[PDB]
C-alpha cells in the first residue's frame, strides 16, 4: 500500500470519498418494515409477466 | 373507450396504458412500465403512474413539467402536480384522482394539506415499487430509465440517510469492468463481482466520464479481475457525503488505501 492503493486514477493526496454540496432537498423518502398487504392492484410484472408465457411475444415492449 | 383511469384493470391491456402515457403527458415516448392502483375506503383515490422512457428538457427547467395530472371525482383540477411526488421522484409522471382532496384544490393545499401529504407517501410506495420492479422486469428499461433520470434518484440519499440503502440498490454508476458511458453496474452488481480481500467498494470521483476513462490504470485492475466505480455525476459527489455504507461494505476513495492486503497478510 502506497498513499493511495494499487489504483492511482484521478488520484490528489487523500479524500473522505467525496463530499460538500448545498442541501437542495427538502423531506420525503421511501418506507421501510411494513409489507402492508393490502395496496397491492398492480401485482407481477408488464414486461414479460412471468419468464415468458402464451401471451408474450413483442405486444408489451 | 373510457375514462382509462377509473377503468378497471382487467380490460385495460398494455395498448390501453402505452397509448394513454402519450397522450396524457402530451409525449411521444414509450413507457417502460406503470401502476394502475384503486383504493377506497377511507381515502378513494384511483391513481395510473407511468416510468418515461426518456427525460423531457422541463424535467431540469425552471418550468416545472414533473408531476401527475390532478382529478377530483373524474374532473381534471390542475396539470403537471408534482405535489403528489417529492422532487428525488420527479421522474413519475401519469395521473391520480381523488375523492378526498377539494374540487377547489390549490398547488398549495397539494404541497402543504396532511390528507394530501398521505397521498404523496402512499404514491410513494407504488413508485419504490416501481423502480426495482422495473429492474427485474427488463434490465434493459432501468438502464435507459437511469441514463435520462439517473441524477434525480441522487438527491434520496443525500435527503435520507437513514433509508439511503432502499436507493442504493437502485443507484447506477459506471465502472472499469466497460469503458462505455452507460452506468450499467450497481452497488448490486459491485458486491456480486466482489473478490477476497476487497472489504472495501473502490470509487473514482470526476467532473466528466471521459476524463475518468482517459486514465490508462483502470485496464490494469480489471486485467487482475478487480473493479473501480467510475463516478462522473456533479450531484454523485452530495450523495456519497452522505452514503458512507452500503450491504456491510464501508465505501473507498481511490486517494485512499484499503485492507485487501490485510486478509493476505
Amino acid at each position: 500500500m502506497a498513499t493511495s492503493t494499487l489504483i492511482k486514477a484521478i488520484d490528489g493526496d487523500t479524500v473522505k470519498l467525496m463530499y460538500k454540496g448545498q442541501p437542495m432537498t427538502f423531506r420525503l423518502l421511501l418506507v421501510d418494515t411494513p409489507e402492508t398487504k393490502h395496496p397491492k392492484k398492480g401485482v407481477e410484472k408488464y414486461g414479460p409477466e412471468a419468464s415468458a408465457f402464451t401471451k408474450k411475444m413483442v405486444e408489451n415492449a | 373507450a373510457q375514462a382509462l383511469w377509473t377503468r378497471n384493470k382487467s380490460e385495460i391491456t398494455d395498448e390501453e396504458y402505452k397509448e394513454f402515457y402519450k397522450h396524457i403527458a402530451h409525449d411521444f415516448n414509450d413507457p417502460l412500465t406503470w401502476s394502475h392502483n384503486r383504493v377506497e375506503g377511507k381515502q378513494e383515490y384511483t391513481s395510473l403512474l407511468y416510468i418515461p422512457s426518456q427525460a423531457p428538457w422541463d424535467m431540469w427547467n425552471r418550468d416545472h413539467k414533473h408531476g401527475l395530472k390532478l382529478y377530483v371525482q373524474r374532473v381534471f383540477i390542475m396539470d403537471d402536480a408534482e405535489q403528489f411526488m417529492p422532487n428525488y421522484l420527479r421522474f413519475v409522471r401519469g395521473l391520480i384522482d381523488s375523492s378526498d382532496l377539494p374540487l377547489n384544490v390549490s398547488r398549495e393545499i397539494l404541497q402543504d394539506s396532511t390528507v394530501t401529504r398521505n397521498l404523496r407517501n402512499a404514491l410513494t410506495k407504488r413508485v419504490l415499487q416501481m423502480l426495482e420492479k422495473l429492474a427485474k422486469d427488463d434490465a434493459e428499461k432501468y438502464q435507459t430509465f437511469w441514463q435520462q433520470f439517473g441524477l434525480v434518484l441522487k438527491e434520496g440519499p443525500a435527503e435520507d440517510f437513514a433509508n439511503q440503502e432502499a436507493i442504493a440498490k437502485l443507484l447506477r454508476f459506471a465502472s472499469t469492468h466497460t469503458d462505455s458511458s452507460a452506468q450499467t453496474v450497481s452497488l448490486e452488481d459491485y458486491v456480486s463481482r466482489m473478490k477476497e480481500g476487497q472489504e472495501k467498494i473502490y470509487y473514482i470521483t470526476a467532473d466528466s466520464y471521459a476524463a475518468a476513462k482517459s486514465s490508462p490504470h483502470l485496464e490494469l485492475l480489471r486485467k487482475k479481475g478487480i473493479e473501480v466505480l467510475l463516478l462522473s455525476d456533479r450531484i454523485d459527489e452530495w450523495m456519497m457525503n452522505y452514503l458512507t455504507e452500503f450491504d456491510g461494505k464501508p465505501f473507498q476513495s481511490v486517494s485512499k488505501v484499503d485492507e485487501s492486503l490485510e486478509k493476505l497478510a
